[PDB]
């Protein structure tokens, strides 16, 4: 969202586009692609535009019994307009003048996942069917033998490996054994389907979920949430308040380095800007996380600068805007800055591993069908 | 579709300047603070109408491959006539 | 003159004394060779090249006595702006041509807007290609297989439960329940009570799933992701974030590198290249071999040439600043037009295609 | 219009404003068995 | 060497109690060839040119 | 393999590119691209250069 | 490559712009708007390389 560094040490100036600001109050280098498209903005707005670093405390919130922050900073009124993108908040928003959209954002927690047996419907009618014939057959035995030879064409119906003299019940056999290799042809096949095209998931439930609605109730852990004066995660606080309760083991400080606590996933995800949220998918070390969810919409806004309540340029500062998406230059924007770099935001990629207790399900699923067969064979024994 | 193209949204119509503009925006605000927007997904948008694929998921394949299987059951009953029809070839034959 | 590059020729010292060594070709022809003095990093050297082979045929066609020269600097030429004066002065081999120091220079080079003012050029004596060196990463996939890759506890756990399995087998009978190794285990292997035969059905299927799922691990053995390459395009987002993750660059001083010193959006990149630049193209392959920076770049051709070198490298995306390559011009040469027309010629001949036979056409990996 | 030696020789052409070149391309309507060493070894 | 493919060969399997295993060798691994032949069957089922 | 045909299989594409999308890009017959009368998002095309 | 070449248009034998006319082609291979050419004309639709 946001860009800066050093101005340049052998000139003592600014690159690119960049506008640099004072720290105290001394120069640095100012500077990133949405900034930008405040520039561009100013640029037909016509507006002498003069950086100024920030004073304190990132976005502006209320603080005690006033705020202090970005947008309080606004609420100094110690500048014209404000530069940085903090989320459209209600409460923010009642204080002082918001722009109208730069860009689109919302509330998420992204994360990464480090095979519902579906291998294991018609098909077994087409079993009883092969029963069917297998009485069929039995019955073409007249010019346990009979019984059990269900049994024995049905040995192919794994590979074989468990025969009847008959000679024309012999290809009558055959039937089922072009039938069966075939249908380990649909084993195979199958083995195929789920070979290819997996989607998988971390399973993300949204603001609620099993582990979050009910986080505590379960075994572990999964930490999901934000730093200090979450904007989103002030309405988290309207959200929920087991939300903000959890919060205090969640608690997490930076955001790159929020990221970087990714990398180690000591927490499940990180709530944070949707919009923030996509740009810790495109810049990354590699394709590890994945977004809060699929990146469905979670508490739909933007973030953005404005200026004064009732400000000069207010409304033709919104047609401003209109201009930015009017070109569809914006596109170019994502180009400065929001364009793809980790891409995959459809492809599901490569789940491939070993097999797993997951996979072991169907497994159990046969092993306990033994057991249903020894309560029929007590039956047997009635 | 693909992606994005001219993004946009939607609104309530304002003409100059209204006795209920701006706080009918807070309100605006207030819907994105509270769920009556995925509410509104349950009115509308959040109902799920017809599935969504990339690959064909066709693993049941069942009632497709039901020409072949059913095909072999044809064999069976092939295997009942030509069975009969032998059967009294080499039984006969015998004869 | 020009500098040895493996794409374009093959130049090392001589023999022994005035002495080249005499190899005929793969195809077997002993093909022609030369020789030049240079500096090897002011001594007699030999010259070899593909590209000097199109000086050879070019004599062929326009008879001169063919001389041979070296590059004293590294680079190709630039229009350069000195530490007084105030005058921008091109440099090198298009240097070399305002000090005319030789007839008409040779080099895969391309024609520069900027070398328009400079000097002229004819038609390209090939199409050639510049982009950005890529570095193979490497690839390993491979596995034990159901050994290696299926279900670590479970492959033992479900066998096991087969076992157990069979202890309900043998449950089923009350030796024929001792011999259930050999039918339980050995319907597990495939390898050869009426009530207890469902069951039989039961670790059957069992089974047959189970290799299944062996072949689902072949599955995964084969298909699987091996993320991409990067290298994205002129847009390419990995060149277009400042950072000190990656590195991706040119050399210092090359034709190529002044499209990037004469550019808008590319300034936070050539800005980088400033403090990631490199000297030889040579030294852009060792780097690569040192897998030194995370990328480079140079004439693409020329690096398909590289993928000729060595496998550690790969293929960049697509074409990137079309342009070609020729013979040095000066204002006008008595050589000028008539020598454009036998580049047309070697265009209409198979010369071409032969000179692929010189270095290009052989296939190394 | 292609650069042509010929042509070429008649009168100005310019630079290239694309490449080109000589071509004749096709379908393929409807391989090599490879499916049928150290395999054998085993 | 009836395992080399899936083993049905009608004949006679040895009475080795130790040497059944000694073919079970040849089960698990046959068994894993034909992983083999189908994996294979991947291979050009996949890439082709 | 022949599963595998039944499975893995191109099934070409969808074509709808982008902005740039070459078949909306290529003014022919062959294939009908466009909107509704008098809309705004057709008015986001009344006012263009490309 | 099969007979690499390309083509265009052009003047007559010897014309004014002839020399600067090459250098508004270093100018248009200058830009790198002849990838916008491409979207002009050579984008590519089957795709497919």
């Amino acid at each position: 969202f946001v860009i800066v560094e050093s101005v340049d040490p052998l000139s003592g100036t600014c690159m690119r586009n960049t506008v640099p600001c004072q720290k105290r109050y001394i120069k640095k280098c100012c500077k990133g692609f949405c900034i930008d498209i405040l520039k561009k903005i100013s640029k037909s707005v016509k507006f002498t535009y003069d950086l100024y670093l920030v004073t304190n405390g990132k976005h502006g919130k209320k603080i005690n019994g006033t705020w202090n922050g970005m947008i309080g900073e606004v609420v100094m009124k110690r500048a014209y307009m404000a530069v940085g993108s903090l989320t459209i908040n209600e409460e923010r928003s009642e204080v002082v003048d918001f722009s109208v959209p730069f860009i689109e954002t919302g509330i998420s927690v992204m994360v990464s996942r480090s095979s519902p047996s579906a291998f294991l419907a018609c098909v077994w009618v087409m079993m009883f069917v092969m029963l069917l014939i297998v009485s069929a057959v039995a019955v073409f035995v007249f010019e346990f033998t009979i019984g059990k030879a269900i049994w024995l064409l049905w040995g192919l119906v794994f590979n074989n490996s468990v025969n009847p003299k008959g000679t024309t019940s012999k290809i009558m056999v055959s039937v089922w054994a072009f039938f069966a290799v075939i249908f380990l042809a649909s084993y195979t096949a199958n083995l195929a389907a789920f070979m290819i095209q997996e989607e998988y998931v971390d399973q993300v439930s949204g603001l609620s979920d099993k582990k979050f609605q009910r986080p505590n109730d379960f075994s572990p852990p999964f930490r999901f949430g934000t730093v200090p004066n979450g904007s989103t995660e002030r309405n988290i606080r309207n959200n929920y308040a087991e939300m903000h309760a959890y919060m205090g083991k969640f608690n997490q400080r930076g955001v790159d380095d929020a990221l970087l606590s990714l990398k180690t996933g000591k927490l499940d995800a990180f709530i944070y800007d949707a919009a923030v949220l996509n740009y810790m998918a495109g810049r990354d070390e590699g394709c590890k996380l994945v977004t809060i969810g699929s990146g469905k919409v979670f508490a739909s806004t933007g973030y953005g600068i404005a200026i004064q309540k009732d400000s000069g340029w207010k409304r033709q500062v919104d047609l401003a805007i209109l201009q930015l998406f009017g070109d569809g230059e914006m596109e170019e924007l994502e180009a400065l800055w929001l364009t793809g770099i980790c891409h995959n935001e459809k492809n599901e990629v490569m789940s491939s591993q070993l097999d797993i207790d997951n996979m072991a399900g169907v497994f159990y699923m046969l092993g306990a069908a033994m057991a249903l067969s020894l309560i029929t064979f007590i039956s047997e024994h009635l | 579709t693909g992606e994005l193209f001219f993004r946009s949204g939607f609104g309530i119509g304002m003409r100059k300047d209204s006795p209920w503009k701006q706080q009918v925006s807070l309100s605006i605000l207030k819907s994105h603070e509270n769920g009556f927007m995925e509410d509104l997904d349950k009115t509308w948008v959040r109902y799920q109408e017809c599935d969504s694929r990339s690959n064909a998921p066709a693993t049941l394949t069942c009632e497709n491959m039901a020409g072949v299987f059913m095909l072999v059951a044809g064999g069976i009953v092939a295997g009942i006539f030509l069975i009969f029809i032998e059967i009294a070839y080499k039984r006969h034959k015998d004869a | 003159v020009t500098i040895h590059q493996e794409p374009f020729v093959y130049v090392k010292p001589t023999m022994s004394d005035g002495t080249c060594k005499e190899e005929f070709t793969v195809n077997g022809d002993p093909v022609k060779k030369v020789i030049c003095t240079g500096p090897n990093d002011t001594v007699p050297q030999c010259c070899y090249g593909f590209c000097i082979d199109l000086l050879i045929k070019l004599a062929r066609t326009m008879q001169f006595t063919y001389e041979v020269h070296l590059v004293a600097d590294g680079k190709f030429g630039t229009q350069e702006r000195v530490q007084n004066s105030n005058k921008k002065e091109w440099n090198g081999m298009m240097g070399e041509l305002l000090s005319g120091q030789a007839d008409m220079i040779v080099a895969p080079l391309t024609i520069n807007n900027e070398r328009a003012q400079y000097i002229e050029f004819s038609k390209p004596f090939k199409y050639q290609g510049l982009t950005i060196l890529v570095k193979k990463e490497i690839p390993r996939s491979t596995l034990d297989s159901f050994m290696q890759p299926f279900q670590s506890t479970l492959w033992l756990l479900v066998g096991l439960s087969v076992h157990v399995v069979a202890v309900m087998l043998y449950l089923l009978d009350r030796l024929t329940l001792s011999s259930a190794m050999w039918f339980s285990w050995g319907v597990l292997l495939n390898s050869g009570s009426f009530s207890a035969r469902i069951l039989g059905m039961v670790w059957a299927g069992f089974a047959m799933i189970i290799v299944a799922s062996y072949t689902a691990n072949l599955a995964a053995f084969l298909v699987l992701d091996r993320p991409e390459e990067r290298i994205t395009g002129i847009n390419d987002p990995r060149l277009r974030n400042p950072s000190d993750k990656f590195i991706y660059a040119t050399v210092k001083q090359s034709s190529v590198d002044i499209y990037f010193r004469r550019q808008v959006e590319l300034s936070t990149m050539y800005r980088h290249m400033e403090k990631h630049n490199y000297e030889s193209a040579a030294e852009a392959i060792q780097a690569v071999r040192d897998n030194k920076l995370h990328a480079f770049i140079w004439d693409s051709a020329v690096l398909e040439f590289e993928a000729s070198q060595k496998c550690d490298l790969v293929t960049t995306g697509e074409l990137f600043f079309r342009s070609g390559f020729g013979i040095g011009m000066r204002k006008d040469s008595p050589w000028k037009q008539q020598v454009s027309l036998s580049i047309l010629k070697s265009h209409e001949n198979g010369f071409m295609e032969d000179l692929d036979k010189t270095w290009v056409r052989y296939q190394e990996c | 219009l292609t650069i042509n030696e010929e042509r070429s020789e008649v009168v100005d052409f310019s630079v290239p404003f694309i490449e080109t070149g000589i071509s004749v391309m096709v379908s393929r309507s409807n391989s090599p068995s490879a499916f049928l060493a150290c395999v054998w070894v085993m | 060497w009836g395992l080399v493919f899936n083993n049905s060969v009608p004949v006679q399997n040895p009475k080795g109690t130790t040497s059944k295993i000694m073919v079970s060798v040849w089960a698990f691994f046959a068994v894993i060839f034909l992983a083999s032949y189908t994996a294979n069957l991947a291979a050009f089922m996949i890439q082709e040119e």
